[PDB]
């Protein structure tokens, strides 16, 4: 842990307001990545003034919190890792990496009981894994190109989204003998967000720069950027905003009805992770390929 | 031994990977030469502006592992054919950025993707990326045996996976290939990358793939079953698919992670090698003919050309032909003298076109076998191989064996034969003017005489090859018409190839010919009932010949003479390829015309497409008379 990878991909924050990092070097002589803990974020990404970090083998695709001290990572090489910190939150060791996938996992979410996750990767496979047995318990090939996102339901143990580069937006549930049920022709869908408030609406972005808002039970949207929509988070506030991410080097936070309310270009290059902030649920940190960490005023 | 290389997707040092990869025992890497996450604008500002590097050094391999070792990869993300404009013009100057970058490390080979059935834009950037200079790098296009919406599991409750079976549906990805390919107007450096799936299609999906440039075959760890052991194996019919892509000598690809947790990495390796060898050797045809699969030869002319001398050692070179001529002559030898006339009679043999004299020696062990006696004419023109005879007949026959330097044509005989033995025939049985040759000579043979061969018979078969066409569409000459390739026979070992229909005969020739009709020129129409869809490239060429009664030489596959070997398919190609639905029947038309000077073939197609007259007046090719 000296050199960081210029590429930061994830950027996350937990319950006491730490921030982990996730980065990759997508180029140069070696292509890797690292995991990063800063408990002071205005310190970030310099790594003189972190509080933990690991380098990794490959690079970082996507990754997400187990909790408060495990780390779930999907790496190039294929395997689904997961990292957890001692008891002194000084290190960063590898719980298991198990290369149960056959290319890049592209994208992992884990799901409502926090004892089980979704991984989609750019094989065309989604996998249910058990974070405890260290095994995957599903494996499913539904979609026919490469998985771009899943997003595990937020309260419903047995519900994922996901989209793939075939067009599909498939609604899943394990409890049903055919779990996937496709949504409805459009450019690709690239992010999936469900509302943190009403268990039957979802937003999803595609490569063309439009936020649309969905039903479950079967439309508003809005051309929020000018590339491909890299990512949606939604804030804690009790009427919750849309953060929403794009290869256009752009931040955007949208309101109820998908109205731009704040814009930010601060970033140079491609934006690829938000977090909100949560003891400030008026601050929102950014990262991107630019190696910046910016941490924005959400008026 | 088996070329096999290991595909990836996650390199993260290249001196660290490739020696890794090799000690496991592959013989190339294929990996992407940017990060395959890495995506990079073109346009829009302000991420066209990004700091370099964009990607590793060249430093980090030497010349020769650039050249042997590494094989490109196209970035994921590159969307050429996207229905989105910016990803689309981002697409094309990075699929030409990489493709350039390929080229400046002289890579091998550069692999690109067929997944969907329309790739008009990608295949413009790559054919534009071809006529940008005359490099030597080969593009490999990875296309799935199964469609990945085809193979998908019937998992999604609104959208079941149809279970109607139909014949072209099933056949969707070659139609891919098919019309990529032809939009790059058949380039020489575009091969396929056919991968395969854990679940194989129908047999004729897979003989879909039969005469196309297959180059490599990509097989993923997840097809690999698991046998007591933990070791991974393959089905019985996998097995079947493994071994006919052994004859095309294709190049294996492993790809994706290691399943089998405890053996190793390089136990897929062994397996396929365990699998190759573990097939049958070649037998003698085979072994003769390994070198000359798919490889051109003029057809040759005895006739107006003077053989060489190791074109004669060539003939020679094979047993099982002389022994069915020397089992010919004894035979007749035996119902035209009887036993009590054993010492008395003495049968005239004259073997028209002796050669450097194998059949005088088969007529000699012939008469041995056969207590008979006979007085030998070695009649042969070529001035060269008289010389052989000569020095023979001095040194060994003796005034049993008359050599005459002459053509069997012109040539006086001082007595009229019992047999003629002739050897005149091609590989399209009458190709070497074999019929005008005996015609001229059946003067000299008696009433009651016997010629051997009696008579011999031409097969046509409709074949589908699109490498073969390529093999005659790259025979352009400089001083001559530019289509006249098509125009003409060749000799050539027929491989990579596929037979659309059984061989039907063409044309048939009787010796001695007593008919008042004595006319070579014939004119025959064939239809060939094909039970596939394909693309029709040329037909194959065979023969038949009757030496004497039951004793018979023949190139005809279903009748092949076994262990003779001395004799190559022809090939009559022609100008357009055509295509051929699953029922229709392919109408072909042959003619033998013929003047004074030259005799010639000309064909033609009428059913399903007609095609324009193949060698009008022989303009493109003619038998020297
Ligand atoms: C042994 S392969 C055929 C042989 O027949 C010879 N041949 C072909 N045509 C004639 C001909 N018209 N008269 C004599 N020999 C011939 C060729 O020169 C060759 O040696
Ligand atoms: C005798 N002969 C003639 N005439 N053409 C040939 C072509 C190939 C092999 C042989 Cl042995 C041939």
């Amino acid at each position: 842990p000296a050199c960081m990878e210029r590429q930061l991909e994830a950027a996350r924050y937990r319950s006491d307001g730490a921030l982990l990092l996730g980065a990759s070097s997508l180029s140069g002589r070696c292509w890797a990545g690292s995991l990063w803990l800063f408990k002071d974020p205005c310190a970030a990404p310099n790594e003189g003034f972190c509080s933990a970090g690991v380098q990794t083998e490959a690079g970082v695709a996507d990754l997400t919190w187990v909790g408060e001290r495990g780390i779930l990572v999907a790496s190039d090489s294929g395997a689904v890792e997961l990292w957890e910190l001692d008891e002194n939150e000084t290190l960063i060791v590898s719980k298991f990496c198990k290369y149960e996938h056959d290319d890049i996992v592209s994208t992992v979410s884990v799901l409502s009981s926090g004892t089980q996750a979704v991984s989609g990767s750019k094989d065309i496979c989604i996998k249910v894994w058990d974070l405890a047995q260290q095994v995957v318990l599903s494996s499913y090939r539904a979609h026919a190109a490469q998985v771009t996102c899943v997003a595990a339901s937020p309260h419903k143990d047995s519900v994922f989204l996901s989209c793939s580069e075939d067009n599909r937006i498939l609604l899943w549930d394990t409890r049903c003998p055919k779990p996937a049920s496709q949504i409805g022709p459009g450019y690709l869908p690239t992010s999936l967000a469900w509302h943190p408030q009403q268990s039957e609406v979802f937003v999803f972005g595609d490569e063309n720069g439009t936020v649309s808002l969905v039903d479950t039970k079967s439309v508003l949207s809005s051309a929020v950027h000018s590339q491909c929509v890299t990512g949606l988070v939604f804030s804690p506030h009790s009427v919750p905003f849309l953060a929403s991410l794009s290869e256009d080097c752009s931040l955007a936070v949208l309101d109820s009805s998908l109205s731009e309310l704040f814009r930010s270009q601060a970033h140079r290059d491609f934006v690829r992770d938000a977090t909100w902030s949560p003891l400030n649920h008026s601050l929102l940190t950014t990262v991107g390929w630019d190696h910046q960490v910016v941490h924005h005023v959400v008026p | 031994r088996v070329s096999s290389g290991r595909d990836l997707n996650c390199v993260p040092e290249i001196a660290d990977t490739l020696g890794a990869v090799a000690k496991q025992g592959f013989d190339f890497l294929c990996m992407p030469v940017f990060h395959p996450r890495f995506k990079r604008e073109f346009i829009q500002e302000p991420a066209k502006n990004r700091p370099g590097p964009q990607t590793r050094s060249d430093l980090l391999l030497s010349g020769r592992d650039w050249n042997t070792l590494i094989v490109g990869k196209l970035s994921p993300w590159i969307r050429p054919d996207s229905k989105v404009e910016k990803i689309r013009r981002n697409s094309e100057a990075a699929m030409l950025q990489e493709l350039n970058f390929g080229a400046y490390l002289g890579l091998p080979a550069f692999l690109l993707p067929l997944n969907q059935e329309d790739n008009t834009n990608l295949a413009r950037v790559l054919t534009n990326h071809i006529h940008t200079g005359h490099h030597s790098s080969m593009f490999w296009m990875r296309v799935p045996l199964v469609a990945p919406e085809d193979l998908r599991d019937d998992i999604i409750e609104n959208a079941p996976t149809t279970h109607t079976e139909e014949y072209s549906g099933e056949e969707k990805t070659w139609m891919w290939w098919h019309n990529f390919r032809t939009l790059c107007d058949y380039s020489k450096r575009i091969a396929v990358a056919l991968e395969i799936g854990a679940d194989l299609p129908s047999n004729h999906v897979i003989d879909r793939w039969l005469g196309e440039p297959i180059k490599a075959a990509i097989l993923p760890t997840s097809i690999f079953l698991t046998n007591k052991k933990g070791f991974p194996v393959l089905s019985k019919m996998h097995q079947r698919l493994i071994f006919r892509l052994l004859k095309l000598e294709v190049q294996f690809i492993i790809t994706g992670t290691n399943h089998h947790s405890e053996k190793e990495f390089c136990s897929y390796l062994q397996y396929l090698e365990y699998l190759s060898q573990n097939r049958p050797p070649p037998n003698a045809y085979e072994l003769f003919a390994k070198g000359y699969e798919d490889y051109l030869q003029s057809p040759l002319q005895p006739l107006m050309d003077n053989l060489e001398s190791q074109t004669y050692e060539v003939f020679e070179k094979d047993p099982i032909k002389y022994s069915q001529y020397q089992q010919a002559i004894y035979k007749c030898l035996l119902d035209r003298v009887p036993e009590e006339e054993k010492d008395t009679n003495v049968q005239v043999l004259m073997v028209l076109g002796a050669g450097r004299g194998p059949l005088v020696n088969a007529s000699l062990r012939a008469a041995k076998q056969a207590d008979r006696r006979i007085k030998l004419y070695a009649v042969e023109k070529n001035p060269n191989a008289v010389v052989t005879l000569e020095n023979w007949q001095f040194e060994e026959w003796g005034s049993q064996v008359t050599v005459v330097s002459s053509d069997m044509r012109e040539w006086v005989a001082p007595e009229k034969a019992d047999i003629i033995v002739s050897e005149l025939l091609g590989s399209f049985a009458d190709n070497e003017l074999s019929p005008e040759c005996l015609d001229g000579a059946q003067h000299f043979l008696k009433d009651d005489g016997v010629s051997i061969p009696g008579e011999y018979t031409s097969f046509l078969a409709p074949i589908s090859s699109s490498k073969l066409y390529n093999e005659v569409r790259a025979c352009r000459e400089k001083d001559r018409d530019p289509e006249a390739q098509f125009e003409m026979p060749y000799v050539v070992r027929l491989h990579n190839f596929h037979q659309l229909s059984a061989p039907q005969p063409c044309f048939t020739f009787s010796h001695p010919n007593r008919d008042p009709m004595i006319d070579n020129n014939r004119y025959c129409t064939l239809e060939f009932p094909v039970e596939v869809n394909t693309v029709l490239h040329g037909f194959a060429g065979y023969f038949e010949t009757v030496l004497y009664q039951d004793i018979t030489l023949s190139i005809r596959p279903e009748t092949h003479s076994p262990g003779m070997f001395s004799w190559f398919p022809i090939l009559f190609p022609i100008k357009q390829p055509i295509t051929v639905r699953e029922g229709q029947t392919i109408c072909v038309r042959f003619w033998r015309c013929s003047n004074s000077k030259k005799v010639w073939y000309e064909w033609a197609v009428t059913a399903p497409v007609c095609s324009a007259i193949h060698n009008p007046t022989g303009r493109s090719y003619t038998i020297g008379l």
